[PDB]
């Protein structure tokens, strides 16, 4: 079940070639995929795809031999994707101890392997050892850096990040263990404000539940609470509510109603006095008085004087 | 206590499977999904809008907060987000809601296949 | 897919995060679909396709259960990972300590000691 | 230098941080509160200057029993109890500063005196209207006005108006000879002269 192996077997067992055998691809695959291309253009002009039939290219072509090119053509890329196989791995599992995973590793490289696979011309000659690894490499990168994290960061900062250390670094030859960091800013070209952020934008969370510690006895996150709150608050505050219910409700019940209305004691924090106005009764010089007079009326001592301790 | 009597355990058909997460929307058009595994995001923290956290389709972990925005108060509540499509419902709708992937590939259960009769 | 806080996961006072495993055998799972997809959509020679959905299978297998059968996932937490089940299961699953055995509060631990003067049927305090 | 902004009170009455302050600049007149309602504004000030003597009325356990208000944007110092009650204990001088600060508030009370509940509103309203200019003023052109960004019933409590302010003074501001407005403005005039 070594997995990694139980597919590194199999791929051996498929024999590794030469440019001479890999030129009689290059051809045929290109064969193949400017083919397609037309096969877009033609999509792309009309009815958005020839993907009819000897039509499915514009092309002329007793159809049964087009497939048959078609096949030859990309069977080229898939007998040198996989005729490659290893190398790729060579270069992936440099990759399957800086994160991600052998596996997850093996497959990105393999997209790449793809797309490099058939971008690559054996016009300049030089093999694709010095090409297709290029692809790979790059595949790769954006992997461990799109993800294997659990939380994605700017694959970009990444870099300045790395680029700061190592200019920091220099910085730390000369100024041990770079103590400047303003001073390393006329080299960081940004406050430390940034540098710091970068240092805790660049922390690994944790599990929540790595055993505690000094004792196996239990995991972490076990000593905190949800975005929950404590019944203590949660009764002060309805208690609230009625408090004030009734200290409000003892003065004029109709205007009572506004002053739920026009404010909360519900669901509104609101009904714009306009609305309000007439919403109780229609009116425009009987609101803005009431609401002062009710305020003042419940206001001052004995009055707000209730509140006065619960402020909630 | 008087809320039901027993239990029904069993299995979840991928219909019931894709029915613990379709939230569809009165945009009409469904949700549920999610087309992310990353986490919050590294600038702000929010929840991106289709991983592990989108809110919308679990739910606004901010209470009745579109994580599109414009409403930020329970005021705004069945109403939802344009915007986003943010399920404004306080935020204790989330911790329940479930969402679902559409498998690229089906796998034997684990446990029905390596169990001690591994009855498949 | 569990709901999220679930699988809560959590600022750091310190500004470190706290991931859950849960979010995390999932997300994998979900790469390894996508690109599954992507593999099967660039049409890709099998075997690698054909691996891949091996792996997936598997991703969603540990998801599941870890360690059940193929290899314990064992991610930054430096040890195997905290799959679906085992969270249910064990002296620890959900069962037995959260819900036979729930902590509450109103209570109160000390020492002890003969409380002579006090009779039975009392206590100090 | 505690201070709020234009539509603000500076506290209650039952509110026991009842010691001298020193309104630092901007009138923050005080709202003395009242039962069902209506508040005056007495107390109006001045640079560095003094209000809300509290620690002071019924010993140090007064009520306010008369609520503030942040008039204007404020701005207000205050001092530790002790500057009026440790520190005051000491010479005359110190706790007199205070007096003559209280004073200062005193002569706020008797400047109101007589210029308040004359009789008339019109003559009333102008019979502290000059005062007025005398206090928070703007000299200008035409004379000593105030220029203050000002209601026209704010004013009703000068008077128990309701149109008056906006009414009545329009009056002054052009049938009688006495002020101007720019939008909220005041242009008195004068001292006496026209209108007296």
């Amino acid at each position: 079940e070594d997995s990694i192996r139980l597919y590194l077997q199999e791929i051996g067992r498929i024999r590794l070639l030469r440019a001479d055998e890999e030129i009689e691809l290059a051809r045929k695959i290109a064969d193949l995929l400017e083919l397609e291309r037309v096969r877009e253009r033609l999509s792309e002009k009309l009815e958005r795809d020839p993907r009819d039939s000897e039509w499915a290219e514009a092309v002329q072509l007793p159809l049964p031999a087009f497939r048959y090119r078609l096949h030859i053509g990309r069977r080229a890329k898939d007998k040198m994707v996989q005729s490659n196989l290893r190398l790729v791995v060579s270069i992936a599992k440099k990759y399957m101890n800086r994160g991600l995973s052998f596996q997850d590793l093996i497959q990105e490289g393999s997209l790449g392997l793809i797309r490099a696979a058939e971008k690559f011309d054996h016009e300049k000659g030089y093999k694709f050892s010095t090409y297709a690894t290029w692809w790979i490499r790059q595949a790769i990168t954006r992997a461990i850096a799109d993800q294997s994290r659990t939380i994605r960061l700017p694959v970009h900062l990444y870099e300045t990040i790395s680029r700061i250390k190592k200019t920091t670094k220099l910085l730390s030859q000369e100024m041990g263990r770079k103590p400047t960091e303003e001073e390393i800013a006329t080299r960081m070209e940004m406050t430390i404000e940034k540098l710091r952020f970068i240092a805790k934008s660049a922390q690994l969370p944790i599990s929540l539940e790595t055993p505690i510690g000094k004792e196996e006895d239990s995991r972490l996150g076990d000593f905190i609470e949800s975005d929950g709150e404590t019944p203590e608050d949660q009764v002060s505050k309805n208690l609230l509510r009625e408090d004030l219910e009734k200290v409000l409700d003892s003065l004029s019940p109709r205007e009572r109603d506004v002053l739920r209305l026009r404010y909360g004691l519900d669901d509104g924090r609101m009904k714009t006095l306009e609305e309000i106005g007439q919403i109780f009764n229609v009116t425009r010089e009987r609101i803005r008085q009431i609401e002062a007079k009710a305020l003042r009326k419940l206001r001052h001592p004995n009055r707000n004087s209730v509140l006065k301790e619960y402020i909630r | 206590t008087n809320q039901f009597d027993y239990v029904k355990i069993g299995l979840a058909s991928p219909e019931r499977i894709r029915q613990w997460g379709e939230r569809t929307l009165p945009n009409g058009q469904v949700v549920g999904e999610v087309t992310k595994p990353e986490t919050i995001n590294y600038r702000t923290l929010k929840p991106e809008m289709d991983g592990l956290f989108c809110e919308r389709i679990f739910g606004p972990a901010k209470d009745w907060e579109c994580h599109c925005g414009k409403y930020k108060r329970v005021r705004h509540r069945g109403i939802v987000c344009e915007r986003c499509g943010v399920e404004v419902t306080e935020s204790r709708v989330r911790r329940h809601r479930m969402g679902y992937i559409k498998l690229a590939a089906p796998v034997a259960h684990v446990w029905y296949l390596k169990g001690i009769p591994s009855y498949i | 897919v569990i709901p999220p806080d679930l699988r809560p996961m959590v600022q750091l006072d310190g500004g470190r995060f706290a991931t859950s495993d849960l979010n995390d055998l999932y997300r994998r799972v979900i790469n390894r679909n996508n690109r599954l997809a992507r593999l099967q959509e660039i049409l890709a020679p099998e075997i690698i396709v054909r691996n891949e959905k091996r792996m997936l299978q598997e991703a969603v297998d540990a998801l599941i259960d870890n360690g059940r059968r193929g290899r314990t996932v064992v991610g930054a937490n430096n040890r195997p990972l905290k799959s679906l089940s085992d969270i249910i299961e064990g002296k620890q699953g959900r069962f037995r300590q959260n819900l036979l055995g729930k902590r509450v509060d109103y209570s109160g631990r000390s020492v002890i000691v003969v409380g002579p003067k006090l009779k039975i049927h009392q206590c100090g305090l | 230098v505690e201070t709020f902004e234009r539509n603000k009170t500076i506290f209650f009455p039952g509110d026991p941080a009842e010691r001298v302050y020193f309104l630092l600049k901007g009138a923050v007149k005080l709202s003395r509160v009242y039962e069902a309602g209506e508040e005056i504004t007495v107390a109006l000030l001045r640079e560095n200057s003094v209000f809300g003597v509290l620690s002071l009325l019924t010993g140090n356990k007064s009520d306010r029993f008369y609520h503030a208000v942040a008039f204007t944007p404020v701005e207000l110092l205050s001092a530790p109890i002790e500057q009026v009650e440790q520190a005051l204990k000491e010479n005359p001088e110190l706790s007199m500063l205070m007096l003559r600060g209280l004073s200062s508030r005193i002569l706020q009370t008797e400047m109101m005196i007589e210029t308040l509940a004359h009789r008339d509103m019109g003559s009333r309203l102008v019979s502290f209207l000059l005062i007025l200019c005398r206090d928070f003023g703007v000299p200008c052109a035409d004379g000593i006005t105030i220029d203050l960004k000002l209601s026209h019933q704010a004013i009703a409590e000068a008077i128990g108006s309701t149109r008056v302010t906006v009414t009545r003074l329009l009056g002054d501001l052009r049938e009688k000879k006495m002020i101007s407005i720019h939008k909220k403005k005041i242009t008195v005039h004068k001292p006496v002269t026209l209108s007296r």
